[PDB]
């Protein structure tokens, strides 16, 4: 009956689920297990480039805490 | 001065000499006029963003709005000419020689 | 050998795709239009076979000639047939499209549409029932299923 | 002053109005030929 | 950069789909088929010009979600309501002088 | 690694467009008291595949074109714009996180009428060009209310950023403060994609869709799949815009499941509108825009300008 | 026919977009704010004739701030001489001009 | 005026809702008690840097530390 | 190469202007102006004019060139030496200018021009939590009061003027 449309809706739903889940997992893989840094404003980019310069490995997502100071 | 300003001014002069040398169509003339406007838009925008001159960021928008209303006026003139003569040819606009 | 196997499976693929996605153009000329419209009605439902109802005539696969072809609409019939992209098939529905029918001896009726277009399936009736037309559509699908376009291409 | 170049020039009309110097015909048919399919209509459209 | 990579990828996939959809049905050799100004409407041009002028008025309206953040809010609200009112007055003059007729 | 993310955007777009044809034919089947396809696959699941393979080996129709270049560029532009409308969509994370994703989508959708215009130029028939100009005038008409409704809603968002629009709707769906904007938005996006009851090209009220007319047209599958990419995209954009879901930043899959279910319901609502109403006449949807939607859209635009000021609810820029 | 209605009525119709050194939204400075302020405060009140020949240094500094012609010409000279010395092999680039020194902050 | 209003609400209710929503949008911010707070919140949002003052000796209202009592306060915004 | 991205987009911009300004047909001239508007938008976007570039796409290409192609479709008919000759003329003039300003890092047609990449002239600071371009455009409503008045009056008058001159009476 009407539940015969549910396989097509389910396949289309999996096909819509793949892009968002994909970009979330790729953003967590490319950024040290965390969210991708959002730099809409030039202050955010400034702090992000400062992180890239203080991390020592040319990667903004390598966070340096109090273990880096004396 | 900067290298991109040469190309944007040369784009203005290319669309100028296109606009100053008609072939047949009045529509191509209006296309050259709005290409002149486009090059003026880009040139003003590159100056104002380069200078960090904050208040003139609204200047290219006012340029775009006024010259697109001007373009609408020109298209309506072309439409009245085309409803008179059947085409948009500039050689049909020769009644005022006498 | 290997190439015969490959062109056989590719024939199977393209024949499956072409028979399972038939898009009909219907010349609903006369009473057989009513019975094709019943073949698209919810009981028989051509659309569950992949056979969409009210397909575009520009991109249709089968021309269902459903009604009396007169002498005055024979060139329009041939013009719509000539505007069809290949592979095009023609199902002749009903007695007047098959052989003139009840108007066989008329001064104004083409005695069967096969004087005008090549016909693949002849569906008999006045009208044939919507079930009989769906039988003819499935026989057309079986006719497409045993086509050998790439096998004959390979053996030439 | 008449010349060879300005020889064909006539003066403009007195009211400065020049003479002007049609409507579409459509051969129409029903979109999907399921219901009717056998209709021919020669329209005269004015837009 | 990633935007340019994405635009190039979308353009490439689109061009690949178009090239396939034109050249893949040319594989099967088919039977070579051998058998065998537009009228102007003023209303069609007028709806396009009315679009263009209201689109310029929209181009004026687009910096409003940034304009609400100002410290001159009374002037800002006055000019915002004034631009939307002039768009409405352009629509009213387009209405009452038979401009929106037969494409209403 | 980024190209993997681009491809896992754009290939499931094409697969979802493929199975939207199945979902359309099934749901329109059961609403019409019949079934949709169930023979070609189990429950019809091979119908998009069979239909695509059929369309890709079908002959180019009969005729030749007036302009080869625009006949090529109109499906290229249609598919390119239909794929680039998805890259700022925050689901929960956009592929291209930009500050102006709303204005990007509005501009790229404004560019989509050139495919219709160039396919009207590229056909040889002077009647197909008239039908294309009617379609262009329809789409540019409803882009006006798209722009103004979108601006009025973004006055509660604070920016053109699409990802901020998840943060804006954390306490309530944005359909609650803006349901008249939401319903005129939904009907205007319906009239954007040439979707019934606004589909005048694919139906009657048309001077050229009239059975045994001329006009060499493009390969139908490309414009068709561009159109269904636009349908799913505008429903996802309406879902983000008015029915924004819960987002846990540690579990993005909850937001992805929730916006996916809402976008499926909204696309089925498109399917359920096209199987419920007759078509507008052309001047009737011009009436519906210019005399009905645009006055309410300007009035609600004045309302949504002046309303955060009088309620002290001006959203932040950042 | 410069009918100075703005100075007559005291209204400010367009003096705000006129120069870069004016009041800006959120006090954003122009990149040549000081040079333009120096040229304007030099040339104020003395007229165009005295301003072209008595405020020439401030206007030259401001034009060279805007266009940066002397700066780009100087960098062209340095870069061309650097590339000539690299091609002749008589110069090596330092590690801090090659990306090998773990930048400051 | 009551016959005309019911007549235009029977014949053209879209335009009546249009003019009603527009008229409320015009006359309502001058009547609302929270329109003051919009200005107060926009002028309290610190985009720039609070560039400090040289302590000449007589500035009793200016604090010396951010946590000092004197200076502009946002307790009205925390509470509302 | 990649530091010269704004320059390469400006070369594509001038090539597109030589394309449509040589005037093959208003259809192809419209197409050339569309491609030129897109690449000049990319030039604006690569300085940080994101809103102004989206104004190019949304307003210029989105409304106005759509109306140009629309009106062309109502005034031309669907189905040379001078166009292709003037095309290659402008292309050779542009590439000779490119070659001079690249081999010399200097040229003077009307003004003196640098030959390096235009990355050199940028600022080295930030704008904080705003775009300076966005805030300057947002000040149209608080500082551009007279500018809004004359722009809205010109657009209302423009609607009136188009309804007058297309009326025919
Ligand atoms: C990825 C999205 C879906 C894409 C489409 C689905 C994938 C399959 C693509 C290939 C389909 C099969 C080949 C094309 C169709 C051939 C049909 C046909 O009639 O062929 C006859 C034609 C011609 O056969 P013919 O010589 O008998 O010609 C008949 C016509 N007369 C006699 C009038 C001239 O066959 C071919 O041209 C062979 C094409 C190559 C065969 C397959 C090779 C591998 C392809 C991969
Ligand atoms: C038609 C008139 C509509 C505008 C009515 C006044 C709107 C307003 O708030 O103006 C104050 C605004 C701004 O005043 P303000 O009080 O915001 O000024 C403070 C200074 N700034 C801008 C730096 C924050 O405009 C003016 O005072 C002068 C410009 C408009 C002058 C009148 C134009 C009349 C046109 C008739 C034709
Ligand atoms: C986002 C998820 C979905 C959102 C909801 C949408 C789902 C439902 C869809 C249903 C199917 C629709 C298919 C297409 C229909 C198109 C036809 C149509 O509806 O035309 C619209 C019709 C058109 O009118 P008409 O043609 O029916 O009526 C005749 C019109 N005249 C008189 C001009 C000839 O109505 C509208 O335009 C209404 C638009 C939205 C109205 C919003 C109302 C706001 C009310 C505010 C308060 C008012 C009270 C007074 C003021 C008080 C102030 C305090
Ligand atoms: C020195 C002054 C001119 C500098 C630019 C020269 C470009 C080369 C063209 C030379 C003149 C060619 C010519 O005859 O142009 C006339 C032509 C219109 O004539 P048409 O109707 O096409 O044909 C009938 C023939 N009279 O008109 C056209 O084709 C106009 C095309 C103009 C486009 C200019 C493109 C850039 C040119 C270089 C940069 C300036
Ligand atoms: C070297 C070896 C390889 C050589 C080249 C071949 C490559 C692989 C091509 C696909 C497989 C080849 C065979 C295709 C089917 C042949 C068998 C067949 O037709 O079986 C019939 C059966 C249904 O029976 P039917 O006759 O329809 O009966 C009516 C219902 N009682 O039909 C069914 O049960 C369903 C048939 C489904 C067909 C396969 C699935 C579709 C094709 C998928 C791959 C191609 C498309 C990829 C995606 C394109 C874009 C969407
Ligand atoms: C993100 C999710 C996307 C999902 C996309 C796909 C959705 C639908 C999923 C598949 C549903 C079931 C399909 C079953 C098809 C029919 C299979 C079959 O057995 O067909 C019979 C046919 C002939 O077999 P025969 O040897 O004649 O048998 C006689 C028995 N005495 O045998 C044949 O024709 C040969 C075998 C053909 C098998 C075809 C199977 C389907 C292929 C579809 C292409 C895509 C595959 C998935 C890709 C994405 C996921 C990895
Ligand atoms: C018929 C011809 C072929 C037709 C098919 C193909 C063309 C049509 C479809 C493609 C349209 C391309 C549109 C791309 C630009 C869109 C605007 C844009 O860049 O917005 C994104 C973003 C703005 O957001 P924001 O966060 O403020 O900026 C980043 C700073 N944090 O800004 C950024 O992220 C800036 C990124 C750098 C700048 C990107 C420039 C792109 C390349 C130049 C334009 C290319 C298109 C030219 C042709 C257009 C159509 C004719
Ligand atoms: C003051 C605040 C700011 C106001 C300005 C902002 C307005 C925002 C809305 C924008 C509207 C744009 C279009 C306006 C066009 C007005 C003219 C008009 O439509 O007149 C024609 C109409 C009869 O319609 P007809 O021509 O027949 O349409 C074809 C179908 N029959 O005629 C009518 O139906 C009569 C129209 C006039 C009477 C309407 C009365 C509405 C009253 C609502 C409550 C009061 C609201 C406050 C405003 C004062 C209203 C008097
Ligand atoms: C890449 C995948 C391609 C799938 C192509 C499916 C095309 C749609 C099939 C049915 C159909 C529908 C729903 C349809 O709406 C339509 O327009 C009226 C058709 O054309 C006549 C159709 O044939
Ligand atoms: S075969 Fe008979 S019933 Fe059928 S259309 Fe002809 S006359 Fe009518």
């Amino acid at each position: 009956m009407w539940f015969e449309v549910l396989p097509g809706i389910a396949v289309m739903g999996v096909c819509l689920f793949i892009p968002g889940m994909a970009t979330a997992r790729i953003h967590r893989f490319s950024n040290g297990g965390r969210e991708k840094r959002v730099a809409h404003y030039s202050y955010q980019w400034y702090l992000m480039e400062r992180d890239r310069r203080v991390s020592g490995v040319n990667r903004y997502y390598v966070s340096k805490g109090l273990e880096n100071i004396d | 001065m900067s290298l991109v300003y040469m190309n944007i001014m040369m784009a203005f002069t290319v669309s100028l000499t296109g606009l100053l040398m008609y072939r047949s169509h009045l529509m191509s003339s209006l296309l050259c006029l709005e290409g002149m406007m486009l090059s003026l838009f880009i040139l003003a925008t590159l100056m104002i963003l380069n200078s960090h001159f904050t208040l003139a960021s609204m200047m290219p928008i006012i340029l775009l709005v006024f010259a697109a209303c001007e373009a609408a006026l020109g298209l309506s003139l072309l439409v009245m000419v085309s409803n008179t003569y059947g085409t948009d040819y500039v050689q049909n606009l020769n009644l005022l020689q006498c | 050998s290997r190439g015969e196997y490959v062109v056989a499976k590719l024939d199977d693929l393209i024949n499956w795709a072409r028979r399972s996605s038939l898009w009909p153009m219907t010349f609903g000329l006369a009473c057989c239009a009513v019975e094709m419209m019943h073949m698209a009605a919810p009981r028989y439902d051509m659309d569950r076979f992949g056979v969409v109802f009210r397909a575009s005539p520009r991109q249709s696969d089968v021309m269902i000639v459903a009604g009396t072809l007169t002498n005055k609409m024979a060139p329009a019939l041939r013009k719509v047939y000539d505007q069809m992209p290949e592979p095009r098939y023609v199902v002749s529905m009903g007695s007047c499209a098959n052989g003139g029918g009840y108007y066989h001896y008329s001064y104004s009726v083409v005695r069967g549409c096969d004087r005008i277009v090549p016909v693949d399936i002849y569906v008999p009736g006045c009208p044939p029932t919507a079930e009989a037309l769906l039988y003819g559509i499935l026989q057309l699908q079986k006719k497409i299923k045993r086509e050998k376009r790439l096998r004959i291409w390979y053996r030439r | 002053y008449p010349t060879k170049e300005t020889a064909h020039w006539k003066p403009p009309p007195w009211n400065d109005v020049d003479p002007p110097k049609s409507n579409l015909t459509l051969n129409f048919g029903p979109q999907h030929p399921a219901a009717h399919g056998v209709l021919r209509l020669v329209m005269e459209l004015s837009g | 950069m990633n935007l340019m990579i994405t635009l190039l990828t979308n353009f490439t996939l689109a061009t690949l789909l178009v090239t396939i959809a034109f050249w893949l049905p040319q594989l099967n050799v088919y039977s070579e088929k051998t058998s065998p100004r537009l009228p102007f409407s003023m209303k069609f041009f007028l709806v396009a010009i009315t679009f263009l002028l209201f689109d310029l008025e929209i181009a004026l309206l687009l910096p409003l979600p940034w304009a609400s953040q100002t410290t001159n809010l009374n002037t800002m609200l006055t000019m915002a309501l004034l631009l939307i009112f002039l768009l409405a007055v352009s629509l009213a003059y387009e209405w009452t002088q038979k401009g929106l007729e037969w494409t209403e | 690694m980024f190209m993997i993310n681009v491809l896992t955007l754009i290939i499931p777009i094409l697969l979802a467009v493929a199975f939207l044809t199945l979902v359309e034919r099934k749901v329109l089947g059961y609403m019409q008291f019949r079934k949709g396809p169930n023979v070609v696959g189990p429950y019809g699941l091979l119908q998009p595949i069979a239909d695509a393979i059929k369309l890709f080996i079908k002959e180019p129709l009969r005729p030749a074109t007036s302009s080869i270049s625009m006949f090529i560029l109109a499906p290229i532009l249609a598919l390119t714009l239909a794929l680039t409308m998805w890259i700022p969509l925050p689901m929960p994370y956009p592929l291209i996180n930009m500050n102006l994703g709303v204005l990007f989508m509005l501009a790229m959708s404004s560019l989509a009428v050139y495919s219709i215009l160039w396919s009207g130029w590229a056909s040889n028939s002077k009647y197909a060009l008239i039908g294309a100009l009617r379609a262009v005038a329809q789409t540019i008409s409803y882009e006006v209310t798209l722009a103004i409704i979108l601006l009025s809603v973004l006055l509660m968002n604070g920016s053109f950023t699409l990802s901020t629009l998840i943060i804006t709707q954390e306490q309530v769906w944005l359909i609650f403060p803006a349901w008249p904007l939401a319903m005129m938005w939904f009907i205007s996006t319906l009239a954007e994609t040439n979707r019934a009851p606004f589909d005048l090209t694919e139906g009657e009220s048309e001077l050229v869709s009239g059975f045994n007319v001329e006009y060499a047209a493009g390969p139908f599958a490309l414009f068709f799949m561009a159109e269904y990419a636009n349908i799913i995209m505008m429903n996802i954009f309406t879902t983000t815009l008015f029915l924004g879901a819960f987002h846990n930043p540690y579990m993005p899959e909850l937001y992805t499941i929730n916006f996916t279910i809402k976008s499926l319901l909204l696309s089925i609502t498109f399917l359920w509108i096209r199987a419920s109403y007759p078509r507008f006449r052309y001047d009737q949807l011009m009436h519906l825009l210019w005399k009905n939607f645009l006055p309410l859209t300007l009035a609600l635009c004045m309302w949504h300008v002046s309303l955060p000021i009088l309620l002290s609810s001006i959203p932040p820029q950042t | 026919p410069f009918f100075d209605v703005q100075k007559k009525l005291g209204v400010d119709l367009d003096h705000w977009m006129t120069i870069q050194s004016a009041e800006q939204p959120h006090r954003i400075p122009a990149r040549c704010h000081a040079f333009e302020k120096e040229w304007i405060e030099c040339a104020h009140g003395i007229g165009s004739i005295r301003a072209e020949k008595e405020c020439k240094i401030e206007f030259e500094d401001f034009r060279e701030c805007l266009l940066r012609q002397k700066t780009m010409k100087r960098l062209n000279a340095i870069k061309r001489q650097r590339d000539k010395l690299i091609k002749e092999g008589k110069y090596t680039p330092p590690p801090h001009h090659s990306g090998q020194e773990d930048l400051r902050p | 005026v009551a016959a005309f209003l019911k007549n235009v609400w029977a014949k053209e209710p879209v335009l009546v809702a249009s003019f009603a929503i527009a008229g409320l949008a015009v006359i309502l911010p001058t009547l609302s008690p929270y329109t003051k707070y919009s200005l107060m919140i926009n002028r309290a949002t610190p985009y720039n840097y609070p560039v400090p003052l040289r302590d000449d000796g007589n500035m009793p209202d200016v604090p010396s530390h951010p946590q000092d009592p004197q200076g502009p306060s946002l307790e009205w915004l925390k509470r509302l | 190469m990649m530091t010269y991205i704004v320059f390469i987009l400006s070369i594509i911009f001038v090539m597109g202007f030589v394309g449509f300004s040589s005037k093959p047909s208003p259809i192809y001239g419209g197409l050339g102006l569309i491609v030129s508007g897109g690449v000049g938008c990319g030039i604006v976007l690569n300085f940080g004019g994101s809103f102004l570039g989206l104004m190019v796409f949304l307003i210029y290409l989105g409304g106005m060139m759509v109306v140009f192609g629309y009106t062309t479709a109502m005034a031309t008919e669907q189905y040379n030496k001078v166009v292709l000759g003037t095309f290659i003329t402008g292309l050779l003039m542009e590439f000779l200018m490119v070659y001079y300003v690249l081999k010399d890092k200097e040229v003077e047609i009307v003004f003196k021009f640098n030959g390096m990449g235009d990355w050199v002239i940028y600022d080295t600071g930030d704008s904080g939590f705003f775009s300076e371009e966005a805030m300057g455009i947002a000040a149209l409503y608080s500082y551009g009061t007279w500018l809004v008045i004359v722009t809205g009056w010109s657009l209302l008058i423009g609607v009136v003027v188009i309804m007058e001159i297309t009326r025919g009476n």
